[PDB]
């Protein structure tokens, strides 16, 4: 039918919303008391302790909440076993670089049921939170531009809501991996796209099909930047789930069935090492994951790469376009980053075979060793790698050579390199020069020339 | 069986199993896996006989000086740096 609901207006059942082919059954959202949005508010000075704020002056009024510092707001989705802490890690880093008013939103309550229920009651959440944002702006003048929502899975969609009520004069919604199912390919106004806000930028990871494969990430584009890191589908760390042509998404979502979320909530991980990280996520404007990891696009273009996750809004080009993809690879854990480089490296010395491997070394630190080649080393030929350097080393001061093959080398062969140029992300060049060659097994330092 | 080729963080049993031949595990408790060899400058681990190490062996041409102490050392624990040459 329709239904209307104290403060937050009516909610309608009509197509889009309900009908259409990805969300067809005809189902309302909840009502806010039992959806139960909480605002839970972090800040600062209670870095580790909530204070609960919500949408008037007697709550807002003695709190830590402050006009002159943004608000940004997390949205769950999908909450792991375990995973109930990661909205306020978020906050924790958040404090480590600013001073911000960070509002995690709770609402276990609409989202604990069917997973059609839940994408309904994201509708709640959405005014909820368009709600407070048009609250601080009539109550204490506090524009919309200050605010940022983040949300994972259906939260971003509550986020995407949130901003469309606002009518996009919210500054920044950033999608975690919009989940799929009931929102892909179904029109703006049910889901996250561009227009929420000012800025949107998403990060895909989990962007597999759900079916037959558990793809619950969306794969399609809806910001005007989405990274795709490590090609937006499979991340280096995350089990995999085997294959199903049906697949219960309720029990995904309640639980009943099993689930390697691990793709899907590899986005706030990445997000949140991204606070502490500035640099450490430049994503490559690239065509494809595939394109890019055949070497093709690097460095950043001559205006940045962005930066993938909380840093995006500093890339200056970032609503130029709707949709522009960026691609880039980060590490299977604990310190997410990786920076890359691209090493050229001419060969001197006899033809063998073996691999060539290179190792920067800079003001800030080393690599290990990368291989660069492998299988026919004929003077005079160059050859090139971009790899992912865990390690940024800051500017490069030398560099080392070094080769090898199984195989016992009667001749006791001796290969060097004539030069190796180092290009980093941005693009710089660095060049490096040796006249000698070196045994299997040697590290051969080249220096500047 | 033989195993051989294993990757970075299977589990493994002494270091000819995995592709960089260190099959580490911090704590003499811990399931031992594939690690990545050290690189120029981090710790390192001597040369083991046990195959498994606490800390990996260096990354080629390296030399992990450190102390290749007595036995106790050398039965157990010597450590080092990775210095090229």
């Amino acid at each position: 039918k329709e239904v209307c609901y104290e403060r937050l207006g009516c909610f309608s059942d009509d197509s889009p919303w309900s009908g259409i082919t990805e969300r067809p059954l005809h189902i309302l959202p909840w009502s806010p008391k039992d959806v139960n949005t909480r605002f839970l508010l972090y800040t600062n000075e209670n870095p580790n302790n909530f204070q609960e704020v919500a949408a008037d002056s007697s709550s807002i009024s003695g709190s830590n909440f402050k006009t002159n510092r943004k608000t940004r707001f997390i949205i769950h989705g999908f909450i792991d076993k375990g995973e109930e802490n990661w909205l306020a890690n978020v906050c924790k880093n958040l404090f480590k670089v600013e001073s911000v008013n960070c509002i995690c939103v709770d609402w276990k309550g609409g989202s604990r049921t069917g997973y059609t229920q839940a994408s309904q009651n994201i509708r709640i959440v959405g005014a909820e939170v368009a709600y407070f944002v048009e609250f601080l702006q009539s109550a204490f003048g506090y524009s919309p531009s200050n605010v940022h929502v983040i949300g994972h899975s259906l939260g971003a969609h509550a986020a995407g809501e949130a901003g469309r009520r606002t009518n996009g004069t919210i500054g920044r919604i950033t999608g975690l991996d919009p989940a799929e199912p009931c929102f892909q390919g179904t029109p703006e106004l049910v889901r996250l796209d561009p227009s929420d806000a000012k800025f949107v930028d998403v990060i895909h990871t989990d962007g597999a099909p759900i079916v037959p494969n558990l793809g619950f990430g969306m794969s399609q584009v809806v910001g005007h930047l989405d990274f795709f890191p490590n090609g937006g589908v499979e991340m280096p760390g995350c089990k995999k789930n085997i294959l199903s042509q049906i697949v219960d998404i309720d029990g995904i979502w309640e639980g009943t069935r099993d689930f390697a979320a691990c793709n899907h909530l590899r986005s706030y991980k990445y997000y949140t090492d991204s606070i502490v990280n500035p640099d450490g996520f430049a994503g490559f404007p690239c065509a494809s994951y595939n394109v890019f990891t055949a070497n093709k696009c690097f460095p950043c273009p001559s205006g940045g790469c962005p930066q993938m996750g909380h840093y995006a809004d500093r890339y200056p080009g970032k609503t130029n376009d709707v949709g522009q993809k960026f691609y880039l690879d980060t590490g299977d854990a604990s310190n997410f980053a990786r920076w890359r480089y691209k090493v050229s490296v001419t060969l001197s010395g006899k033809k063998v075979t073996g691999h060539i491997l290179v190792s920067l070394f800079g003001n800030k630190g080393n690599s290990k060793q990368y291989e660069i080649f492998k299988g026919t080393l004929k003077p005079d030929s160059t050859h090139s790698n971009e790899f992912d350097s865990d390690v940024d080393v800051g500017d490069l001061q030398m560099v080392k050579f070094i080769w090898y093959n199984n195989v016992i080398n009667p001749t006791l062969p001796r290969v060097g390199a004539s030069k190796i140029i180092v290009e980093t992300n941005v693009g710089k060049q660095f060049n490096f020069c040796s006249p000698e060659t070196v045994r299997e097994e040697v590290l051969l330092t080249l220096t500047p020339c | 069986g033989i195993i051989i080729n294993l990757d970075e963080g299977e589990l493994c049993l002494n270091s000819a199993q995995c592709k960089s031949n260190c099959c580490q595990h911090d704590t003499i408790l811990s399931l031992l896996r594939c690690a990545l060899k050290a690189r120029e400058n981090s710790e390192c681990s001597a040369f083991t006989l046990y195959g498994v190490y606490y800390k990996c062996p260096c990354e080629r041409g390296l030399t992990c000086e450190g102390d290749k102490s007595l036995v106790g050392s050398i039965t157990n624990t010597n450590f080092g740096i990775c210095h090229n040459v």
